[PDB]
């Protein structure tokens, strides 16, 4: 038995949805320190590994050392969509069902059976940025319609991001020289990766302020959205063949 | 010949459009006490009624007591001068049917539709014959949110009295809704007589709540143990649109 | 057919009679105290005493008051009535098996295999009568006839403790001689249009177009007046109500082909929808007898309801499901229907 009031709904059902691209159905591990959702789409493009620690959370409560629950993404998501502007969420869970409760000008509840989801596991990178994530998500919202594919390079520490698509074409530099960088060192490394998983994840923009972007050549990118406290959104993403 | 004048043309409009959430055609009704329409749907489990008294219009003139019949085409019309607008409406029959004109309030004008209709012939209004022994009040905005909640969740909603609140539950196999509706949060009004509770079909709830749309008035819903739901909301110009949902038993 | 009705006569109001027969021959009134103030409600039922004097079913409780202020007002205690009713109903079940029952004082047994003709019918109601005072010191009318709504009338004509048969004959009378209002069913709501429209009676709606019927109306119960008016209207008992409904149809050869199983499968979803008729069923299972007689059934719900083309549908693939699972030739194929979605219309709150 647990029980999590959500300090931030948005963040939290901006969080889920993105995961939702990739997982139909997911295990929220949940331990003292917080809750971990981890997972690999079916194309094996992409790892996900989100961590919220408990003080992502208020009045965070745990009976067990490690409990998991089995969920179906577009369920919770579904029901995510019913919070209401005043409302707080609650989520709490049993040996049965896990329920989504919405306090606000009254109490509503929402109840899902707990289902039996297949647990999942699995270095470094020549090349790591820091960058705002606002920043990433108007820069690939912007590519995303242009093309399947993006491809990253740097040279002398500048990050170019480019999408040659059917019709057109866009190229963009990201370095600490214009406003756009925080940080970024490395080799000169180039990859490919596939449009449609990057531009997925700029839903994390209403969950995170920074984020890290690591990559190198014929190697996953990494995307690491920095959320409050200890927490994370992580997303690998395999380089194109 | 029938001679009309309501004094708020929005609510007007209000009430054909609330109406058309049970049947596509509509038949107006014209009576000593004022104008009615009563409308089911094909399994009678929803109804739609419509009550003006002639003591809320402006003018009010029959010669006999008569029906009107507004087919689609009509009922489309006449949907398609709605407005927000304040003004008046007058509606007076034809040899073909109705003449409808809307008279702006502020400055000025007036705009005319021609209905082909048929007449005649008053049916009496029936509703259900039923003693309800809870009622509350609230507003469409708190409906809308447990019309969305239930049809997201079941095809089936169940309402009922626990202590002194109201309870709706709906789900199908395991996957379930609650809310507990009270005094304050968020009803404006809640009377139990005795406790009891009743199961209707969420998709006619939904209907009966759209049909609220445009009507600023508190919402009256009233039930019984196993008995119809009654929804009825006053319009700020007077008369009355109400809802019956039969229950499942 | 031969149709044997039990109503129990003023029911509540009697059991309270039998548990306090210090109460006998004074008005006795059962009420249902709701409601908001004192005295708010109505009466339940009262006993012949109070009916005299127009105390009634459904009167309000203050009304009843100020016309019989010193009769004996007692609170409806449903359990009670509830109790001494199954104890009945049990008892009636010993006559018929094959029994309706259709409120918590009225059943309908079909006899039409247990008696001869109408006077062995009679006598059996007399035997019945007499058992039910026996064990439960209550009095019932018994109404004997071809079917359900001719024995609900013989009822009618004969309580309190009465006994009465509508044979062949007296049915062909009460067609043409009867207040249609006085026809079971029909609410004065229907009838009191038919008193202006110069039907006064049932044998009157066979000179009405069937078109004009629907009506005033409403094809249900232009159906159900016209085949009483005709004498056609038969019955039948409606014993207990089922939770699954459907067929089972034994192939004549064992297969695992789904071209030669579909036509039997199919057939089984037809003869299957006659019988849910109105009912909507939420969940449909396939079920397959093996060569060596073992049962293999899947099924799915469906959240709305399942109409014939889906079960059509979903039915080849739960037996395709059950093909892929189970290595077996197939002997019996057939479909379950259960969950049931049951709309009552608004209809049944108007009357009367």
């Amino acid at each position: 038995m647990m029980k999590a009031k959500v300090i931030d709904a948005v963040s939290f059902s901006y969080i889920l949805r993105t995961v939702g691209d990739f997982l139909s159905e997911a295990n929220f591990i949940v331990t003292k320190e917080g809750i971990r959702v981890s997972g690999i789409d079916p194309s094996r493009v992409v790892f996900l590994d989100i961590f919220l620690p408990s003080s992502y959370f208020e009045g965070f409560e745990v009976s067990q050392e490690k409990e998991i629950i089995g969920f179906k993404l577009e369920d919770v998501n579904d029901i995510l969509k019913r919070v209401l502007k005043d409302d707080t969420l609650i989520l709490s869970s049993n040996e049965s069902k896990l329920t989504l409760t919405f306090d606000g000008e009254f109490t509503r509840s929402f109840e899902l059976p707990l289902i039996q989801v297949e647990s999942t596991q699995p270095l470094e990178f020549p090349f790591k940025a820091q960058l705002l994530t606002i920043t990433f998500a108007d820069i690939i919202d912007e590519l995303s319609d242009l093309g399947e594919v993006l491809n990253i390079h740097s040279k002398e520490n500048k990050l170019y991001f480019e999408v040659i698509g059917d019709l057109s074409t866009a190229k963009v530099e990201l370095s600490t020289d214009n406003g756009t960088l925080l940080e970024a060192s490395g080799a000169d490394v180039s990859s490919s990766y596939g449009m449609e998983y990057v531009a997925n994840t700029t839903k994390m923009r209403r969950a995170s302020d920074s984020m890290e972007l690591y990559f190198g050549s014929q190697i996953p990118l990494k995307l690491r959205f920095k959320l409050p406290q200890e927490g994370y959104g992580d997303f690998y993403i395999a380089p194109r063949a | 010949m029938v001679k009309i004048v309501y004094p708020n043309a929005k609510d007007f409009f209000s009430f054909i459009n609330s109406i058309t959430n049970v049947t596509d055609s509509i038949i107006l009704n014209f009576t000593e006490d004022g104008i009615f329409s009563r409308h089911l749907t094909e399994d009678k489990v929803l109804m739609a009624i419509m009550r003006i008294p002639k003591d809320v219009l402006s003018e009010y003139s029959i010669d006999s007591p008569t029906s009107v019949k507004l087919d689609v085409s009509s009922v489309k019309k006449i949907l398609s001068k709605a407005s927000s607008k304040k003004a008046t409406i007058e509606l007076t029959e034809t040899d073909s049917g109705l003449k409808i004109i809307i008279r702006d309030e502020k400055s000025g004008a007036k705009s005319t539709i021609y209905i082909k209709a048929e007449k005649g012939q008053v049916e009496q209004l029936t509703e259900p014959k039923v003693n309800l022994a809870v009622n509350f009040t609230t507003d469409e905005s708190v409906l809308n949110v447990i019309a969305a909640d239930v049809t997201l969740v079941g095809e089936e909603m169940r309402i009922s009295t626990e202590e002194d609140k109201i309870k709706i539950e709906a789900g199908e196999e395991g996957k379930r809704y609650v809310a507990f509706l009270m005094k304050d949060k968020p009803l404006k009004e809640l009377s139990i007589d005795t406790s009891a509770s009743s199961s209707y079909s969420a998709e006619m709830f939904k209907d009966a709540v759209k049909g609220l749309r445009g009507f600023s008035a508190p919402t009256m819903v009233s039930f019984g143990e196993n008995l119809p739901m009654k929804i009825d909301v006053e319009a700020v110009s007077g008369g009355h649109m109400i809802f019956w949902i039969a229950p499942r038993l | 057919m031969i149709v044997l009705f039990v109503d129990f006569d003023y029911f509540y109001a009697q059991v309270e009679e039998v548990l306090n027969p210090s109460l006998k021959g004074k008005p006795v009134v059962v009420c249902v105290f709701s409601g908001r103030f004192e005295d708010s409600g109505a009466v339940a039922t009262a006993n012949y005493e109070a009916r005299k004097f127009g105390v009634k079913a459904g009167i309000p409780i203050v009304e009843a008051k100020k016309i019989l202020p010193n009769a004996v007002y007692l609170p409806m205690r449903k359990e009670v009535y509830q109790q001494v009713s199954s104890r009945i109903m049990n008892l009636l079940r010993e006559y018929s098996e094959k029994i309706e029952i259709a409120s918590i004082d009225e059943a309908y047994l079909d006899i039409s295999d247990k008696v001869r003709d109408y006077r062995e019918a009679y006598n059996l109601g007399l035997e019945i009568k007499n058992k039910i005072l026996e064990k439960e010191k209550i009095t019932v009318t018994v109404g004997i006839s071809k079917n359900k709504v001719f024995a609900k009338i013989a009822a009618d004509m004969a309580k309190p403790n009465g006994i009465k048969v509508i044979d062949d004959e007296e049915v062909k009378r009460l067609i043409r001689e009867l207040d249609i209002a006085d026809v079971p069913g029909i609410g004065n709501i229907t009838a009191e249009k038919l008193k202006k429209l110069g039907i006064n009676k049932l044998v009157d709606t066979l000179s009405i177009e069937f078109d004009k019927l629907k009506g005033m109306i409403g094809e249900a119960k232009a159906k159900y007046l016209i085949s009483l008016a005709r004498d056609e209207y038969n019955e039948p008992i409606r014993t207990r109500v089922r939770k699954s409904i459907g067929r089972i149809v034994t192939m004549k050869r064992n297969s695992r082909n789904l071209e030669e199983i579909k036509p039997y499968l199919f057939r089984a979803i037809e003869e299957s929808y006659y019988k849910l008729d109105k009912r909507i069923p939420k969940a449909i299972h396939v079920v397959a007898v093996t060569e060596d007689l073992d049962i293999v059934s899947r099924g799915r719900t469906f959240p709305h309801g399942i109409s014939k083309e889906t079960a059509y549908s979903e039915s080849v693939k739960l037996l395709q499901k059950i093909l892929e699972e189970d290595e077996r030739k197939i002997r019996r194929i057939g479909v379950r229907f259960s969950k049931f979605i049951e709309a009552i219309g608004l209809d049944k709150f108007f009357d009367t």
